[PDB]
RNA sequence: AAUAUUAAAA
């Protein structure tokens, strides 16, 4: 599979200059020399391998390497601009560490000649493919000083706050740091610099670590035995470092006894502590951890060792309070990444002077375009339509374009009627029912049905009973008391037992009702009952539309660090397209391909030739999730799996693919080159900007957009990259397209950052985790949905 | 609603289903 | 769980 070159530069939309976080990168035409590395021990972690290999280029000039300046890349691929003196033969040293002397055994190997010259004439000509060997050489070189001098998390780098401290709680503290990845652009490889973020656990006393992570202000009590699992759950597998003798040591396990019980080779550890050391345990109630050999360690003796970054997930609490910490405006944010580079200072790097290296100080400049928004289409008695100002419309004066008119409707409330008694619920619905009239929903009757319930175990025999005694039942509307498990036990048995129609309203909606609130409900409730909220304006869609066309979303969502991985693929059932159908499977954790790809497929294809009586000449797919590197091999598969559904359902059916991987997690920030068009208090880029030169491919089909407005942070704009074309677009043609799905998004009259059949798959994928709450068949069972909810968009 | 508006429902090819 | 955006992903 040869993905399609690009088939033009797009024209529609008003110009807009552009700066972007992308830096002119220029290399010699030369040949650099690559050579493989073995280090014995040969499971060390990366930072011990460059360790390893700067003592020997620092102790061995004279026989090898000389005046060179190697680069290295932690592992085994080691770069030189010139031939070091070796055969094809190996060569082996002998090196010595220094804590304590680490003795290491060192092999060195040629490998193969990359041409850097060969990178030039690929971003010239394109008559070759971009040698991916000659960009790795480019990227271990640009980055091999920062891997020496900071911690590598990713392709981002780190370095322990000073002065500022940014606690999560927990533990944890946010670091700030830089990303920095070397792709090509068009006219030249790009530096691609920008400020990065992510959690680490604090250089602190483990008692300290367990008091935050049990929340405790230390009245001396043993730990429980939830408290003693749940801290084991979080100190697991960390390392800390010893302060009686200063040794460090990965901890394994913590154990059931306290440290006066817990023995080994006969002797308790607080004996052997008191019979050394002269300690007298501050803390003997309380557990050790293990570090199977039998060694314990007391938890007042330890530190938890800094620089060990949180791969764990984090809190609500823990999350919004690392948000804040971490979203500038974008002008901010363009100051900063310009204070990274007066840093860095790149073309003052040995390792980038030894390679010939030359990197471009400013920020590349660039004219994209704004592209014209479409028009939604809204129904009801005005016909009325919605001019997007800014990425965003609103309802007023307008009606759904279909209507459900609501009958028979119960309400379910779950928080204590002590905090939502009748005279607030009666002002609810009357708010509610007012707004859904205006929209053209009409809320007709008051509730069949209005009780107080308490707990989750109520929610089935309370939907059973409504499904039996009211006929004609529509909607249950269930009021939550915050974060509870009955929004998930709520959609279990609504969703995948009875097939029924659920709106959950917090509490706190309810006391304090907004107009705004109320409309963005109703959105969903018309939706939730099989309506249409709009439509785009279809004579000015793409030419697509004048043939049968299906739009599917997909996405995959891994457990958090044995939880299966979820994958869900929907599908357009009308030619708006409004109306979409789900499907979503389960499989092994961490696996990047939609495995069931083929059946999920065959499915919706079977369900739009049910709703529509139409078999879809082309197929437009909008693939969500995707790492980069696994790339050819998950559109091999993928494309493979799409196709093979089509050769399934008939003999000679063959429809045309067009296969989009749509990438929100990147480091591309666009910003504008003028101040006065920057826009809102986070000053961004307007919704629309589109960019498909310059920093885009040399000779592929890939463009970003972004399709949204930027309330706060700086905006990522999403990368789309045309990985199969058999409908042959234009540039024009794609761009518009993927911008006009942006705005049929049902959730929100406002155009969304991804096309709303990838962010469907997403919701989807979600409210999959939900149906997964208390064997891989009971797990595939519990994510299927109710036959009467397949035909109707739940997951909005 | 239509949905439609592609004309031509057509009664010439496998049911699928 | 009204919603989008935003950071991450011995």
């Amino acid at each position: 599979f040869q993905a399609p070159r690009r088939p033009g530069i797009g024209t529609v939309g008003k110009p807009i200059k552009l700066l972007a976080n992308y830096f002119e990168v220029d290399i010699p035409k030369i040949d650099v020399y690559h050579y493989e590395v073995d280090i014995k021990p040969d499971k060390c972690p990366r930072r011990v391998n460059r360790e390893v290999v700067e003592y020997m280029v620092q102790h061995f000039k004279p026989q090898i390497f000389g005046d060179r300046k190697p680069v290295y890349d932690g592992k085994k691929n080691i770069y030189t601009v010139t031939a070091l003196p070796i055969g094809n033969e190996r060569v082996d040293f002998e090196v010595t560490i220094p804590g304590k002397d680490r003795i290491f055994k060192v092999s060195i190997k040629w490998l193969a000649i990359v041409s850097w010259r060969m990178l030039h004439e690929a971003l010239v000509s394109g008559q070759i493919p971009v040698p991916l060997e000659s960009v790795q050489a480019l990227d271990v070189a640009m980055r091999h000083l920062a891997s020496m001098r900071y911690t590598p998390v990713g392709r981002s780098f780190f370095s322990p706050p000073e002065g500022y401290y940014h606690p999560l709680g927990g533990g944890r503290e946010v670091w700030f740091g830089f990303h920095q990845s070397v792709r090509p652009a068009m006219w030249k490889m790009m530096l691609n610099i920008d400020v990065s973020a992510t959690a680490f656990y604090k250089a602190q006393p483990v008692i300290e670590f367990m008091c935050e992570v049990l929340d405790i202000r230390n009245q001396p009590k043993p730990l429980t035995d939830s408290q003693r699992v749940r801290f084991t759950k979080e100190i697991k597998g960390l390392k800390v470092e010893v302060t009686h003798c200063k040794r460090k040591y990965r901890v394994c396990n913590v154990t059931r006894r306290p440290a006066s019980h817990q023995t080994f080779p006969e002797c308790t550890v607080a004996q052997y502590f008191k019979q050394k050391y002269n300690l007298q345990l501050k803390y003997p109630h309380l557990p050790c951890l293990q570090v199977q050999k039998h060694t314990y360690l007391p938890l007042e003796v330890c530190n938890i060792v800094a620089g060990q970054r949180c791969i764990k997930k984090l809190t609500d609490n823990q999350t919004s309070t690392m948000i804040k910490a971490t979203a500038r405006s974008a002008p901010d944010r363009q100051e900063e990444i310009s204070r990274l580079m007066k840093n860095a200072s790149y073309n003052l790097d040995p390792y980038i002077q030894e390679f010939g290296i030359k990197v471009k100080d400013d920020m590349t400049e660039v004219t994209g375009r704004v592209l014209p928004a479409p028009i939604l289409q809204y129904g009801g008695r005005n016909r009325a339509i919605a001019t997007p100002n800014q990425g965003v419309w609103d309802m007023r004066g307008k009606q759904f374009y279909n209507g459900i008119e609501i009958k028979v409707w119960a309400i379910a409330c779950f928080a204590p009627q002590k905090q939502c008694r009748e005279e607030v619920l009666k002002n609810f619905t009357d708010q509610l029912r007012k707004i859904s009239k205006d929209a053209g929903m009409p809320i007709q009757g008051q509730p069949c049905f209005c009780k107080y319930a308490q707990g989750a175990d109520s929610v089935e025999p309370m939907f059973r009973h409504l499904k039996n005694t009211y006929s004609g039942l529509q909607l249950i509307i269930v009021i939550l008391p915050g974060k509870t498990p009955v929004y998930a036990e709520v959609k279990r048995v609504g969703d995948t037992l009875l097939g029924m129609a659920t709106q959950c309203v917090q509490v706190k909606n309810v006391v304090k009702t907004s107009p705004q609130t109320l409309s963005n409900l109703c959105l969903k409730i018309n939706v939730k009952l099989g309506g249409i909220n709009n439509i785009l304006v279809p004579h000015q869609r793409s030419a697509v539309f004048q043939q049968p066309v299906i739009f599917l979303g997909a996405d995959v969502t891994h457990p958090p660090a044995k939880k299966p991985s979820i994958t869900a693929v929907v599908g357009s059932m009308d030619a708006h397209p409004s109306r979409y159908c789900a499907t979503v499977r389960v499989q092994r954790p961490r696996q990047e391909i939609i495995e069931d790809l083929s059946y999920m497929v065959r499915e919706l294809l079977i369900q739009f030739y049910k709703s529509t009586r139409f078999k879809p000449t082309r197929i437009i797919f909008y693939r969500d999730g995707v790492p980069e590197g696994q790339l050819p091999q998950i559109l091999h598969y993928e494309l493979l799996a799409i196709r093979d559904a089509c050769i399934k359902l008939e003999k000679d059916y063959q429809p045309g693919i067009t296969y989009i991987v749509v990438q929100k997690r990147h480091h591309t920030r666009l910003f504008c080159a003028d101040k006065n068009e920057r826009i809102g208090k986070s000053g961004n880029i307007p919704a629309g900007t589109t960019v498909d030169t310059n920093i885009t491919h040399p000779f592929e089909f890939d463009f970003y957009l972004c399709s949204h407005a930027g309330i706060q942070g700086t905006s990522r704009p999403s990368h789309y990259y045309v990985l199969w074309d058999d409908n042959r677009f234009t540039a024009d043609e794609l761009q518009i397209l993927t911008y006009q799905l942006c705005h049929t998004y049902v959730r929100c009259t406002r155009s969304v950052s991804i096309p709303a059949p990838a962010y469907y798959a997403r919701l989807v994928a979600f409210r999959a985790r939900y149906h997964l709450v208390d064997d891989p068949q009971a797990l595939a069972k519990a994510v299927q949905v109710h036959q009467d909810t397949l035909r109707t968009m739940y997951f909005a | 609603n239509g949905t439609s508006a592609w004309g031509k429902p057509i009664d010439s090819g496998p049911s699928w289903g």
